[PDB]
């Protein structure tokens, strides 16, 4: 399982931000929103391929949250879909990046703003956030952006959809690793 | 679902389907509560998951 594959709560979908890895301990971060009063992760609809269990969630105000791998046997691959990724980095305006996701695959396009406050309502408001042109729909929550092998931030969320075109906010990824003092491998 | 504080500028993308009238998927609250409002009240829930 790698990044952009579909990820499944008890709730619904969402999708696999970047395997990390603490010592000899495996995570995966993916979006807050999606942690946020999940307990267990499987890796299909059936809900009979067990993931993991969450061990942190911070959401409104950020927008990321990670989880344990339980799983001994699946095989976490330190890439998204094929694409090895080797660093993190800092999302700057006019850098050219990618993001995968569950529901509509691979898109590309650049970031256009930093430091950007959403509003999704009744007081879910995420703060410092990357803007970008790049589309995304309902299902790609918590699937990476990157830049060649260099990992960017986790879908948040935003406007349009991919036929249309869109706004899609990310997470900074860097935020996340630190907070976990986890790394990407 | 009620739909009476949006629209709303942005909607998060986690997958939660609900079935609109049009009989169209809509992939979750956020979205398909915007298309009610951008629909300017016609479109309506049919039922909650796919259609
Ligand atoms: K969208």
């Amino acid at each position: 399982i790698s990044g952009g594959d579909a990820i499944y709560s008890s709730t619904g979908r969402c999708s696999l931000g970047f395997n990390v890895r603490s010592g000899s301990t495996y995570y995966f971060l993916t979006a807050g929103h999606c942690t946020d009063g999940a307990t267990t992760w499987w890796a299909n609809s059936a809900r009979t391929t067990v993931l993991g269990t969450t061990s942190g969630s911070s959401f409104p105000n950020n927008d990321y949250g990670i989880v344990r791998y339980t799983n001994t046997t699946i095989p976490k691959d330190g890439t998204v879909g094929g694409q090895d990724i080797t660093s993190a980095a800092n999302a700057t305006v006019g850098m050219a990046v990618t993001r995968r996701g569950s529901t509509t695959g691979t898109h590309s396009g650049s970031v256009t703003a930093l430091n950007a406050t959403v509003n999704y309502g009744g007081g879910d408001v995420v703060y410092g956030m990357i803007r970008t042109n790049v589309c995304a729909e309902p299902g790609d929550s918590g699937g990476p952006l990157y830049s060649g092998t260099r990992a960017i931030g986790l879908t948040s969320g935003g406007s349009g959809n991919c036929s249309s075109g869109g706004t899609t906010f990310f997470q900074p990824v860097t935020e996340a690793l630190s907070a976990y003092g986890v790394s990407v491998y | 679902v009620d739909c009476s504080e949006y629209p709303k500028p942005a909607c998060t993308e986690e997958y939660r389907p609900l079935c609109g009238s049009d009989n169209k998927t809509y992939g979750n609250k956020c979205n398909f509560c915007n298309a009610v409002v951008e629909s300017n009240g016609t479109l309506t829930l049919s039922h909650f998951g796919k259609c």
